[PDB]
Parts: C-alpha cells; structure tokens; sequence
C-alpha cells in the first residue's frame, strides 16, 4: 500500500525542491554541451553543423528555460550559503526569499526582453 | 558574598565542554593527515634545495645576472625539456610547501576559530589562484605570442 | 500470557516512579511499567518551582521550612514525615542538580531562588526566596532529567502497560505481594510480571470531577487497585481546588499571574479578598483563596479547579503500604502522589510536592532494592491472571445500553455539583445515591471495538469502574468527617473542631464487586513539637 | 564511521564555495553568449577560436568545467544517496556517475588543453 | 593586561624564528614573482618592461636580501631535517648551527660579491 | 580507514580496463603490419596526431602505473620485515612512480612533430 499526499508545509521547501530540480537539470544539459562542444577538435564544418542546429525556435525557448533554471540556481544557492555562513542568517530566512523572487522576476524579465528582441530580428 | 564564577564559553561558536579540565582530549582531524604533512615538508625541502637553489644561481650570478634577462631569454629557457620540467617542479613544490608552512604560521597565530578558518581560506584561494596562473603560463606558452 | 521474572517492579514513570527508578536501577533488575511515556506523565505540568532551604540568596534553615509546611497542612501532617522530608530536601534539589537539570543561576553561580507563597521567614514574618526554579517550565526539566538517567542507567521501561491488579500471596504471618498483572496495550496480551518488591507510583486522581486540571489519563489506579486488594486508603475526602481555574475549562492559570499583581476582581465591578480575609493581600492558603471566591459567587475568568489530592495508599516513612495503623504489607511500596506518607496533611503548600516526589520516590527505591537483595521469591498461586482475563472477558462480550461517556459525564457532573470546595449533608447524600445509581448502571455497559492490538474503549471502561470506586471513597469519607479543615469545608460545621478528628481517617473495602460497603477507621497524627494553634 | 571522515563536512563546505565562484563563472558566461551582441546567432567555430586565443577566457573556460562538474557531481551524488533504496544500486549508481563525471572532465579538458585554431 | 619580555632562551629558538620570518619572506616574494611572470603571456613589450624596472639599485639591494633570504632558509631547513631524521640529530644541534653560519657567511659574501661586481659595470 | 577497500575496488576497475588498453595496444605494435620493424619517429608522430591514440595513451600510462604502484604496494607490505625497510621502500617506490607519470605525461601533453 502506498499513500498519495501533499505535505504543504514551509515555502523553503518548495524553494528546495526548485533548487534540486534546477540544479539536476544543468547538470545534465552539461554533460551533452561539453560533448558537443568537444566536436570542436574535430572539424569547423562539424561544429558548425551542430550549433546551427541549435539555432532553431525550440532551442530558443529552451535557452530561456535553461537561463531561469541557472539564475534561480545561483539566486538560491546564495541564499542557502548566507543561512550557512551568516550567523543571523536563518532568522531572515523568508526575507531573503521574497528577496531572490523579485531579483529573479527583473532579472529574468529583462533577460527575456533581449533574447527576444534577439529571436525577433532572426527569424 | 562569594566570588563570581568564570565564564567558561570562549566564543559564540565554541562549545565551552570541548576545553573541559577532565575533558578526553582526542583527535579532531583526518587521521594520518600532520603525519605526512610533515614528512612532505622534509622531502619538498629536500628537492628544494636543488631546485630553489640552482634557480636562483643561474637567474643571478651566471653571465650577467639580472640585467641579461628579458622575453627572448626566457623564451630560449622554455624551449628546452630540461627548464620547463625543472620550472614546473619548483612551482610545485615551492608553493606546496610555502601554503603549508603558512597553514602552521596561521595555526599558531589566530586567536579565533573563525578567524582561522577564514584566512585558512583565504591561503587556500591564494595558492590555489597562484599555481593554476603559473600552470597556465608554463604549459601554453609560445614564443612567437607577437 | 507471558511472565516475566523480575525483582523490584516500579508502576509509573512519573517523578516518583522515574527517581525510584534511578535509585533501583543498578541496585536489582528492575522493571517499570508505565500506561504513558515517560515524559507525557503529569509532572511536566508543573509550572511552579521546587522549594528547598538550600541558602544561596538569602539565609534559611530546614526548621523554618518545617514549620511552614506543618501550619499549612492545618496541623494534619506527621511532623515525623515533615521532618524527613525537608532534610532530605536540601539534597534531592542538590541532587536533581548533580543529574544535569538546568536550574536557573545567581551571579555567583550556585543556583537562584525565588519567592513562593506561604513561605515565610521564620514563624510567619516574611518571604524568604526559597523555591529553586529552572524556567517557566520546572516539572517539564525535572521529567526530562530523570528520563535521561533512566536511559543513561538503561533502566528496561515497558511502555503502554495498564497495570490492572496486583497478585497478594497469603502467608502464616499475613499477606504478600508476588506480582503485578498488566495488560499490554500494544497486542492485548496480559503478562504477569513476578517481583519480590512493588513500587507504586501511579499519580493522583482528579478526573472525578467535571471542571479539573489534571491530565486526562490522571483517574487514579493505585488507589483503585491498593483499594480493591483489601487495603485501605487514607483521608481521601482532602482535595486541594485550586483558585485560578480559567472559568470555561480548568486550565491552570499559574503561568504568570502568581507573582505579580493579580487584582482578584469579582462579583459585578468590586474587588473582594480585603473585604473577607485583611492581613494579607492574595498570598492567603489555596482552600482559604478558594473558599472565598466561592462564597462570594454564592452571593478573564476564573472558578476552582480539582487540583491535588492530600490522601492516597497509607504509607510509613520509608515507603512501605501500610496494611491497618501499624502492620506492613512485606514487598508492597508506595510513592508519590498516590501515596499518603501523611506530608500535606490537610492542604498542600506549593513547591511542596515536587520535593515530596524526589525525596520519598527515593526512599522507596532504596527500601525496596535492599528488600529484594535480602530476601527471596517466595511463592505464586495458580495462574493469577484469572481474574484479570474473567474481568476483561466479560467487560468485551457484552451488550448494554448505556455508554461509558454518559455514566462519566454524569458522575463527574454530579461530583462536581455536589462534592467540591462546598459540600453539605444532604448535598453529599445526594452524591451518594447518584454513585450508587452509577455504579449498578456500569454493570451493563458495551465497548464498540472488541479488537485486540490497541483497544482504548475497553481502558476507558476499566478506568471508569476505578473512578467510581474512588468517587464513592470521598464521598463517603466527607460525610463522615463533621468539620472543616484544610480542603474539606463543610457548611454544616464550620470550624475545626480539634477534640475529635485531629487523625486521619481510612476507609477499607469490605465486599468485592463494585456496589459495597466501607468500613472507616481512624488513625493518630503523630505529633513532636508544634502543637495547634491559630 | 561509515566512510571517510570528515568528508562530508569538506564536500559541504565545497558547495559553499564553488557556488559563490561559479556565480560569476556560469552567469558571466551565459550573460556573454546569450544577450552580448546576436547572442547564438552569432556562435561558430571563428567566435570560438578567436575567443580562445586569449588566456582570460581559456582559464575562464576551464575553471568554469572544472568547478561545475565537480558541483553537479558531488550534488548528484546527494541525491542518489537520498533516492536508491538498496545498498547495491547505490553503489552502481555512484559508479555511474563516477565514470560519466570522469568521462566528461576528460574530454573537455583534451578539448580546451589541445585546440588549435588552424585545424583546416 | 600584557606585558613585554624577552625570553633569552636557546639559540635554537632564534633559528626557528629567522626561518620562520624568511619563509614568510619567500612565499609573499612568490606569489609577486609568479604574476609578473605570468605577464610573459600578454606579450613581450609588457614583460620587457616590468622587468626592466626590476633592475634598479633599490632593486638590486632587495634581491640580495632575498638571497640572504633563501640561503638562510635552506641551509637551516638541513639543520632541521637532519635532526628529525638522524638519530643522533638533537645531540649534535648547536654544532650544526655553527657550521651553517659559517656556510651562510661564505656563500653569501661570495654571491654579493658577484651580484655586486653585475651591479657595478652599469 | 576504507582505503584498503577502494585500493582493491581499483586494482578490479584498473583490470577491467587494463586488458582492453594494454593488449590494444601489445597487438597494434607487434602484429599489426610489420610489429616492431616498422616503427620509428614519424610512426610514433602520425599516430600521436590522432585524439583517439593521444587519450588512449594516456589512459595507457596512468591506469598502468598506479595499477603497478598499488600492486607493487602490496608485494613491499608482504616482503618486508623491518618497518624502517618498509618506509624507504615505499618511499623509493613513490619517487619512481612520481617520477615516471611526471615523464610520461609532459612527453604526450608536449610532443610536437615539427622538432626539426
Ligand atoms: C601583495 C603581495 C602579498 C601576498 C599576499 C598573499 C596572499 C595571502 C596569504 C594568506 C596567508 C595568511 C596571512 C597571515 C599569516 C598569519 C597572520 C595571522 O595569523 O594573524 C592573525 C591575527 C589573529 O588575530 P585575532 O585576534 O585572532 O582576530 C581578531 C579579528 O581580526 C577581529 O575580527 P573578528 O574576531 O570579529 O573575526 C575575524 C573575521 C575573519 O578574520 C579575517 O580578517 C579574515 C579575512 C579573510 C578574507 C576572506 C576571503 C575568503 C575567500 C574564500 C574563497 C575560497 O571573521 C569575520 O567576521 C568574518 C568575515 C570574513 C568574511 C569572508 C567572506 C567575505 C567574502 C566572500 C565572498 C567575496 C565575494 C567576491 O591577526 C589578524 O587577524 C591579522 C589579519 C591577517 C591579514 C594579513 C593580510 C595578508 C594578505 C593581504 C594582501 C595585501
Ligand atoms: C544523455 C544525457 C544525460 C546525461 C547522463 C548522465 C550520466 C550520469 C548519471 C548520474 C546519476 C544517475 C541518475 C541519478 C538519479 C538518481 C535517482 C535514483 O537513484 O533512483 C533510483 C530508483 C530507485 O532505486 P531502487 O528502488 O533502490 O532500486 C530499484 C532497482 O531499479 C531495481 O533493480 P534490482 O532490484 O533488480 O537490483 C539493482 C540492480 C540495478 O542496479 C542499477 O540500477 C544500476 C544502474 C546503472 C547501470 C550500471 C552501470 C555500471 C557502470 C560501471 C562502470 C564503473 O543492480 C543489479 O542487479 C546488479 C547488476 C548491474 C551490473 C552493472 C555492471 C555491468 C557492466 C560492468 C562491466 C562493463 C563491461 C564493459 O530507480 C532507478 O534505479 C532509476 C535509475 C536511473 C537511471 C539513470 C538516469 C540517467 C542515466 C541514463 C543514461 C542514458
Ligand atoms: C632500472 C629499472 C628497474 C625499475 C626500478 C623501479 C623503481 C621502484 C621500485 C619499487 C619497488 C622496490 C622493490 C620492491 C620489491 C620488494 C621486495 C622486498 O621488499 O624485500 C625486501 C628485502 C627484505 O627486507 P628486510 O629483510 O625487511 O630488510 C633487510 C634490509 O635489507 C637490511 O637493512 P637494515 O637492517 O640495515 O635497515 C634497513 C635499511 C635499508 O632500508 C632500505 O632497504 C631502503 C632501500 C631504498 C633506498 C632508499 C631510497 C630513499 C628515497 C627517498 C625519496 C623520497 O634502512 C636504513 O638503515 C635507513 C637508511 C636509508 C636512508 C635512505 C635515505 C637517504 C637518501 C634521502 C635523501 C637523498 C639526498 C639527495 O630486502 C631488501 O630490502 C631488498 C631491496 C630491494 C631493492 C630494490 C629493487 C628495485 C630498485 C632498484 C633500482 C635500481
Ligand atoms: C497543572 C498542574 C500544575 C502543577 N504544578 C505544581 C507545582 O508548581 N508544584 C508542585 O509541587 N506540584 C505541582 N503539581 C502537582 C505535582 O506536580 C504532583 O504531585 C506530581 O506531578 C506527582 O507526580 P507523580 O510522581 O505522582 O506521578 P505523575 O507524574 O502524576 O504520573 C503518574 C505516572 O504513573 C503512571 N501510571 C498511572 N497509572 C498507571 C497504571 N494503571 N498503570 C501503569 N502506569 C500508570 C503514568 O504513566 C504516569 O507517568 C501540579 C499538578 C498539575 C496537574
Ligand atoms: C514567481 C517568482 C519566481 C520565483 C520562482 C521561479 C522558479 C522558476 C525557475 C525554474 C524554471 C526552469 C525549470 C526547468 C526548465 C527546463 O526544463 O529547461 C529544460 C528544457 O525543458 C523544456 O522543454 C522546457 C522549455 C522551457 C520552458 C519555458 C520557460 C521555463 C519555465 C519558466 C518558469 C517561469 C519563469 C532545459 O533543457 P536543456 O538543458 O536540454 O537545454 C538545451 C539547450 N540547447
Ligand atoms: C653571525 C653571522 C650570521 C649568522 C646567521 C645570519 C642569518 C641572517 C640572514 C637572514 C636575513 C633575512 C632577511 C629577510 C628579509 C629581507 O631582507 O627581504 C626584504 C628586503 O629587505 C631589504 O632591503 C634587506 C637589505 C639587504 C641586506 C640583507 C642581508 C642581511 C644579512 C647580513 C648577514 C651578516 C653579514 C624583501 O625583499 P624582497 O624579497 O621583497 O625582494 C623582491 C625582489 N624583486
Ligand atoms: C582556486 C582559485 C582558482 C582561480 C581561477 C579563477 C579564474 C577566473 C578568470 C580569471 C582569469 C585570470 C587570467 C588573467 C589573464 C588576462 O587578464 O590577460 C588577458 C588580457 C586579455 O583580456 P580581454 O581580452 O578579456 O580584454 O590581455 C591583456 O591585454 C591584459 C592587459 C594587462 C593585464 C595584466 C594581467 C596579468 C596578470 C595580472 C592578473 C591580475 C590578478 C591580480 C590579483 C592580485
Ligand atoms: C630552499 C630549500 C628549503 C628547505 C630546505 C626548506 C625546509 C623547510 C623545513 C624543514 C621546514 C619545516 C620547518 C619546521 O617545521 O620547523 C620549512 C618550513 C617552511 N618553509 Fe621551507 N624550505 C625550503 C624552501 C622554502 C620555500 C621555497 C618556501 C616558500 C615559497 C618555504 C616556505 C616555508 C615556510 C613558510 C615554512 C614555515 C616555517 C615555520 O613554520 O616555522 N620554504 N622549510
Ligand atoms: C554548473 C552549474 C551548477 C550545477 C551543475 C549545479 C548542480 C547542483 C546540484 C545537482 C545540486 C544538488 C541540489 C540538492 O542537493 O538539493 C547543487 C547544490 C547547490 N548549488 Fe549548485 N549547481 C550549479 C550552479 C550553482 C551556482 C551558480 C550556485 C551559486 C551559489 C550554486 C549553489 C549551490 C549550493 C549552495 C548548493 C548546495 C545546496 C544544498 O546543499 O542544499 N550552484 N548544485
Ligand atoms: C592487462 C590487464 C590486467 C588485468 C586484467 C589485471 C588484473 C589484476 C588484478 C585483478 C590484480 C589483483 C590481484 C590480487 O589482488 O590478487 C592485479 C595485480 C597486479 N597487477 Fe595487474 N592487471 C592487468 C595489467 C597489469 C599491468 C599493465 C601492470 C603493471 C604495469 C600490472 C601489475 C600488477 C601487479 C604488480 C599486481 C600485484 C600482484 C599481486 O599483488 O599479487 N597489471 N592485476
């Protein structure tokens, strides 16, 4: 028998299963890209081949989705190290929380604005 | 009245029970690890003296010292086997040696854990910042850089 | 049915049961039985501090503290047990201390003390600063340090053990206790554990009444049991109610406004206790605090509350259950609040029951580890579990029409209403036919699980039939003694009338189902230097 | 005592601090190949031997790979140690991720010590 | 409260206290060295030119300090790891100090008179 | 502690290794076209112009040698008698092995064909 249910509990958890799932995700795109960008001791046609398929819409949405895997990684990751090394760090807990959700709001606004303006004139 | 008690706790982060009188004093590190930090300051300190020693022979009493030196006379040294090996080891061992002889010196001068701690980090990034540039320099240099 | 071969066998893990329990620990094999955690026990509940004349702050003896605690137990007390009780006093607090308890520290560094109630110089000239504390939270630490011993000395608890009845051996030279008959909550097996040495140390019993502030697993089984066996119990008619007692509920209210200024403001806009009783502001005795309130409804907030109770199994200094006036049960202890070493007497100072835990708790440990050193098992009849097993048989197959929540509700209401801080003849008359209409309706009452892993109605049945027992004891007994001392108050008599009831009054069961007859003796107060007076 | 000591108290203070480096290290380079001057759409093997002629991104680039891997490795091997259930999948999972991890510093460690820009 | 003495113990003890300040001489020199060098991947004018300001008297005076520096510190550290490993080291410590001053003093007047001959004929 | 145990997990992986690197590389050398006669400087040049053989041999060297270090470690621990003798033993072999990955490692990382 297995049970099926949502514990609901502090938002840091959440914060934590964001930063797992974000953290998991660059980890494998990591291993492809290296790969990938290893091509390069091979050929410039190669390499050139590759990463002009990766120059398609689909692959623009998803550089979007990898820069806000990577910059809510770092905004959080800097939170957990100040809890760690701060020592009134875990007081300013949620603080520090609302903090990174509007740096990454900005942030990640903005970075859209360019890449998009960038997929508008390319087409 | 009596005489007030003395306040056991050195800092925040320091359990006053750890410097406890009848307190068992056991070791708070890796095992085996001042063991052969200590045999690794004999032995670099035996290579050293070659190294070190002939390096600076060489740089400051063979044909005109100092005042021979420029890019086209460390670009003929590195050309050769003999003088990017020897130049690779000194880096080596020199900074090897010198962080760890800087870990005792800190050791032995800090007051605090904290403060020990940190400028044990920031030795650490300052070797380490050190050997990757002279790693750097020595295995992807090429004389014809202009 | 297991059995277990044991020596002393501690039932409780209270305060009383867990310092036993450290006393007992190494000296034996020792067992404790305990129908809760160790640390969901009703000590933890104490709020207050624990008051022992240790000296640090200011300069008091143990004579001062004596004299205290036998003009507020309204010269009851055996001045024998007052005695023992404070010398020992001084050391238990120190020993508490030496355990790892995190008392509270003066400048210097000893242990601080604060101020208590009745508590005063010498005689009754001002307070002193005697009651050593560690927090708002005394009786929680005190629970917590003697559960870390007992863990540090791995003392073997079995935990969840309803402890129903106690196997008596008879003997040419009288009775014996061999052991104690639990009953396994966990799977519903009975095990039969075999001791040379009883320890009870059961807690009190103040879930008789509607509106009270104990626990709710505090009915009362040592008595009930003690009670059941032939044995008598003493002056159970004394219950300390408590004045702040958070009107809806029954909480105490002892959290803050103890020590500071509690203006007792009542009735429609006045304030009342100068009116009453001048000379001292609102630090007056309890049951006279108590009294007064209620007198005054007669004519946030706060009523009385059942808080403690002063009677209990019979009991001599070193903690052995005395069977009449002077015999002695061999192999029988008791501890706590559930035994009368006869300390209060008729009112209870406060601070006074934590030390009386501590002290006699481990008295009787000791008593009863050299006691299962020197002597042997003797004997066991024939498998002492049948009644335990023919009781709890029929308690489950059965249909009735009635429901162990109404005859509770009922009995604690009427127990309420009618035998509480004011109590009249014919009011406790009618408490009387009210238990007795109860008790012939709990004959025919119905459990609705009829399982075997963990059954709580069948535990809230049995533990309904103990409370009846115990209702009809302090009835019974209240009805009988004509006067108004400590915490009794009759309105019928009411004035202590020192020629014929200085001496506590116990009460022995003559039949053995549940509607019987009480037989009521008396015993002397023993007496060495301060003599009535007031 | 059920594996190295004091290795998991290193393997957290190394999260700490190779997070704080690759804050700038990772954000520093997606920031310039992704909203510099055509982001992707102006990458090719030219971009990356131009800027790889230079020491500032070469060492950029390969404490970058360094740092993240052994990040995400040892972060992997957190979760691994939290999700397998039975003491023999563990070990293979973490030989795995050992071989994987090893396989791809390897590479890019070739790949950034040996490039040459004329290769055709 | 702290209070100023001087112990005035062995003379071991003012060995170990040069080494430890030429040590700490030689790492700090080094982590300099090691960049300036580094500067030998930039190009050649700008290595051409930090070292040519690394050839002045004042100069030229610190980097006879720096040999005294490094002498000191390597004959001691054979002092030091001859008494470890030797058996019969801690007996003739104190002997071995004398010979290293005597080695220090004649490498050292040798080497300055070299370096100082270089810095003369210009 | 645990480093016996991950010594001998490595010399089990090593091994596993081992025998598709080094036997790859036994037959390409001696029976592949002409073994030993065929093989000379610019032999050795057109093949370490080849990322395949550049990691194969470097794979080569560095697995052999510390499978070698660590067998080698096991045969002083249970030839030697004096624990001095089994300290200078494991010293000398530590210097030698240091020695020869140092080798090994600058020749491949560093060889240029065109020397002269
Ligand atoms: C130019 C060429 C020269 C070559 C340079 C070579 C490179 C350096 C090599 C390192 C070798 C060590 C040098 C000293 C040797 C021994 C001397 C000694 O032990 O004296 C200790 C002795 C102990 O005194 P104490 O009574 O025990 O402590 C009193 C405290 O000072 C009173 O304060 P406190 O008690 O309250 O606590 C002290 C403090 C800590 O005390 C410190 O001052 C240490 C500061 C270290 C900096 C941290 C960098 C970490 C980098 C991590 C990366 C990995 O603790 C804190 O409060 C925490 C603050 C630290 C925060 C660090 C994180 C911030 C940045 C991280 C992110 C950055 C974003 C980008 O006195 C000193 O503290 C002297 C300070 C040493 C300064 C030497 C400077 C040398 C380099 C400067 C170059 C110019
Ligand atoms: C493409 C880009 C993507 C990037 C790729 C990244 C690559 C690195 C990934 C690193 C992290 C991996 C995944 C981390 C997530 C952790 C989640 C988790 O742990 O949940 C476990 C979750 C619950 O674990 P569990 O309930 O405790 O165990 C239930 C067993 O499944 C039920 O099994 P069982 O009860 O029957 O017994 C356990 C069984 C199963 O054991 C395993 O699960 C092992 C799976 C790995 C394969 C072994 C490769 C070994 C390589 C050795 C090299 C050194 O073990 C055995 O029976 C022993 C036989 C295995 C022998 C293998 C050695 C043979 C070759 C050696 C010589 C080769 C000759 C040449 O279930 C899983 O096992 C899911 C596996 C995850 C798949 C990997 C996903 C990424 C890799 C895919 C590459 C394409
Ligand atoms: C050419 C291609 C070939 C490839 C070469 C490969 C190179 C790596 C080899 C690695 C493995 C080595 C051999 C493994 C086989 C193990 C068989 C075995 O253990 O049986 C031991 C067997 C029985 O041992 P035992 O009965 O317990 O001891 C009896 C003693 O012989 C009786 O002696 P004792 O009772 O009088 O006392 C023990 C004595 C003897 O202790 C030794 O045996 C040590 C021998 C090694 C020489 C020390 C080099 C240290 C380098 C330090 C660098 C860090 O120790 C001492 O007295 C202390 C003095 C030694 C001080 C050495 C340090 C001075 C230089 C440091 C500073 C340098 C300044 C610059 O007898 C041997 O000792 C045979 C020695 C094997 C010779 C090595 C063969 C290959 C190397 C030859 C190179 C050419
Ligand atoms: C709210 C409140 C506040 C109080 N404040 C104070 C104060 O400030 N100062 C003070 O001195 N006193 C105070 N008291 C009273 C005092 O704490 C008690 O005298 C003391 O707690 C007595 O505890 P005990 O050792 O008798 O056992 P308790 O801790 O009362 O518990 C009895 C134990 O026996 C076990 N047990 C019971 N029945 C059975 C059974 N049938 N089978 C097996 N095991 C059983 C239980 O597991 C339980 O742990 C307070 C009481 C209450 C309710
Ligand atoms: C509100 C306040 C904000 C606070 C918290 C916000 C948390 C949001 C951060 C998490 C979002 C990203 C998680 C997962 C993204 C992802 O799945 O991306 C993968 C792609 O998976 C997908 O298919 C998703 C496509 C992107 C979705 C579009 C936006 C992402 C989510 C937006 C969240 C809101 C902002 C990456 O694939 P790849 O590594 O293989 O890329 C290869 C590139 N060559
Ligand atoms: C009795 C005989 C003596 C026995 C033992 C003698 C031991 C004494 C030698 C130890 C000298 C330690 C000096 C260390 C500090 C030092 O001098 O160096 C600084 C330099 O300070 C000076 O200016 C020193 C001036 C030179 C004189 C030093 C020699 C003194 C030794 C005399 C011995 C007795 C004759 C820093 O220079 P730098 O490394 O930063 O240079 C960078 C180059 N680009
Ligand atoms: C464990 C710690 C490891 C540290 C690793 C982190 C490295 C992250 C990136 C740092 C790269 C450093 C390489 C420098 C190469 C370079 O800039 O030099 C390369 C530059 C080209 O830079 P750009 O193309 O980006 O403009 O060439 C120049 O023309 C620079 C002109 C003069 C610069 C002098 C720098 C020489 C050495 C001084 C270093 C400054 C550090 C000071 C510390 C006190
Ligand atoms: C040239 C030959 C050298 C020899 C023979 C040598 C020897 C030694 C020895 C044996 C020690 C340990 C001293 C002790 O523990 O008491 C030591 C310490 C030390 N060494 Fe070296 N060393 C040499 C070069 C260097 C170099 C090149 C550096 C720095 C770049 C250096 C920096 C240090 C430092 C800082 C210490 C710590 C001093 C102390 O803790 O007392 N040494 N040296
Ligand atoms: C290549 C880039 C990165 C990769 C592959 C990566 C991967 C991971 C993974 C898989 C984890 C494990 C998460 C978990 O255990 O819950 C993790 C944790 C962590 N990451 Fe990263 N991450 C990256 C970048 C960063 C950055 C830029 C920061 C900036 C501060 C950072 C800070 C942290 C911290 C502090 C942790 C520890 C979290 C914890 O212990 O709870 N990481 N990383
Ligand atoms: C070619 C494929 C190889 C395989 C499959 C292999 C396998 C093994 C294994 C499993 C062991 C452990 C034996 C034990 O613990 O009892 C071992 C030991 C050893 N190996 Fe290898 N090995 C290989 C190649 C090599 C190479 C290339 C070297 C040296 C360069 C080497 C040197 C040694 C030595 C010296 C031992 C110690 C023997 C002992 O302690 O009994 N082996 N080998």
């Amino acid at each position: 028998t297995r049970r099926r249910t949502l514990y609901r509990g502090d938002p840091g958890m959440w914060s934590w299963v964001l930063h797992r799932i974000t953290g998991a995700t660059i980890f494998f795109f990591l291993f492809v890209h290296v790969l990938d960008t290893a091509l390069v001791r091979v050929s410039p046609q190669a390499y050139n081949e590759v990463i002009e398929t990766y120059k398609t819409p689909i692959v623009g949405l998803m550089e979007i989705g990898l820069v806000a895997a990577v910059l809510f990684h770092a905004l959080n990751g800097i939170r957990v190290i100040l809890i760690d090394f701060w020592a009134k760090g875990p007081r300013y807990q949620r603080q520090m929380l609302a903090v990174i959700a509007g740096l990454f709001l900005v942030i990640f606004i903005a970075a859209v604005g360019v890449i998009g303006m960038h997929m508008v004139e390319r087409f | 009245l009596g005489r007030p008690a003395p306040v056991m706790e050195r800092e925040h982060d320091r359990p006053a029970a750890l410097d406890h009188p009848r307190a068992p004093r056991k070791p708070r590190g890796i095992p085996y690890f001042e063991k052969y930090a200590w045999l690794f300051m004999r032995f670099s300190g035996i290579a050293l003296v070659f190294l070190a020693l002939g390096h600076l022979f060489i740089m400051l009493m063979w044909q005109d010292g100092v005042y021979r030196i420029d890019f086209n006379y460390v670009a003929e040294r590195w050309a050769s086997p003999f003088w990017q090996i020897w130049d690779m080891a000194l880096l080596w061992l020199a900074m090897i040696h010198g962080a760890n002889g800087m870990r005792t010196i800190i050791g032995d001068y800090a007051r605090k854990n904290v403060t020990k701690f940190w400028l044990n980090s920031l030795l650490l990034l300052a070797t380490g910042f050190t050997l990757v540039l002279g790693s750097y320099v020595l295995v992807t240099f090429d004389a014809n850089i202009s | 049915i297991q059995e277990h071969r044991y020596d002393v066998v501690i039932v409780g893990a209270g305060g009383a049961g867990m310092r036993a329990a450290v006393e007992a620990g190494p000296r034996a094999r020792t067992a404790v039985l305990t129908k809760l955690y160790p640390t969901r026990s009703h000590t933890g509940a104490a709020q207050g501090g624990m008051c022992a004349a240790l000296a640090n702050v200011e300069e008091d003896n143990w004579e001062w503290h004596t004299f205290d605690t036998v003009k507020g137990g309204d010269y009851l007390a055996d001045q024998d047990a007052v005695e023992i009780m404070c010398k020992e006093a001084i050391d238990a607090v120190l020993d508490l201390e030496k355990m790892g308890m995190p008392f509270n520290r003066t400048p210097e560094g000893r242990i601080d003390q604060r101020r208590f109630g009745g508590h005063t110089r010498d005689h009754g000239k001002a307070p002193v600063r005697r009651a050593c504390y560690a927090a708002d939270r005394t009786g929680h630490m005190i629970l917590q340090t003697l559960y870390q011993n007992c863990v540090k000395h791995d003392v073997e608890f079995f935990n969840e053990f309803y402890a129903l009845d106690i196997a008596l051996t008879e003997t040419p030279a009288g009775p014996v206790a061999t052991g104690v008959i639990a009953y396994e909550l966990a799977t519903g097996d009975i095990h039969v554990f075999h001791a040379k040495a009883i320890v009870f140390a059961t807690g009190g019993s103040g879930r008789m009444y509607k509106t009270t502030s104990n626990a709710h697993t505090l009915t009362g089984d040592g008595l009930g049991i003690v009670f059941r066996k032939g044995l008598p119990l003493e002056d159970m008619e004394f219950h300390q109610f408590h004045p702040t007692g958070l009107a809806g509920l029954g909480i105490l209210i002892s959290e803050a406004v103890r020590g500071e200024g509690g203006r007792l403001l009542n009735g429609e806009g006045e304030r009342f206790m100068e009116r009453y009783a001048p000379t001292i502001v609102d630090l007056a005795p309890r049951d006279i605090v108590a009294r007064s309130m209620v007198l005054e409804v007669l004519e946030v907030p706060v009523y009385p509350t059942c808080h403690y109770v002063m009677g209990g199994i019979p009991t001599t200094v070193n903690g052995q259950v005395l069977r009449d006036n002077t015999n002695v049960i061999p192999g029988l202890y008791a501890a706590g609040e559930c035994a009368c070493v006869s300390v209060h007497g008729a009112n209870r100072l406060g601070t006074n029951s934590l030390l009386d835990i501590n002290v006699f708790g481990r008295r009787a440990g000791i008593a009863a580890a050299e006691y299962a050193q020197n002597h042997n098992f003797v004997d066991m009849p024939e498998n002492p579990a049948e009644m335990v097993v023919g009781w709890v048989g029929d308690i489950l197959s059965e249909h009735g029409n009635e429901r162990v929540a109404d005859i509770r509700g009922a009995l604690q209401q009427s127990m309420d209403n009618n035998a509480a801080v004011f109590r009249t003849e014919e009011t406790l008359k009618q408490a009387l036919t009210d238990i007795h209409a109860l008790k012939e309706r709990y004959s025919r009452i119905t459990v609705h699980d009829k399982g075997k892993r963990y059954n709580s109605d069948l535990l809230e049945a049995i533990e309904l039939g103990f409370l009846l027992e115990l209702a009809e004891v302090t009835v019974v007994g209240a009805l009988n003694r004509k006067e108004s001392r400590g915490g009794h108050a009759r309105e019928d008599y009411p004035n202590r009338d020192d020629t014929n009831y200085m001496r506590h009054t116990m009460a022995y069961k003559q039949g053995t189902d549940l509607l019987s007859d009480i037989r009521l003796d008396y015993k002397p107060v023993v007496q060495t230097r301060y003599e009535p007076m007031e």
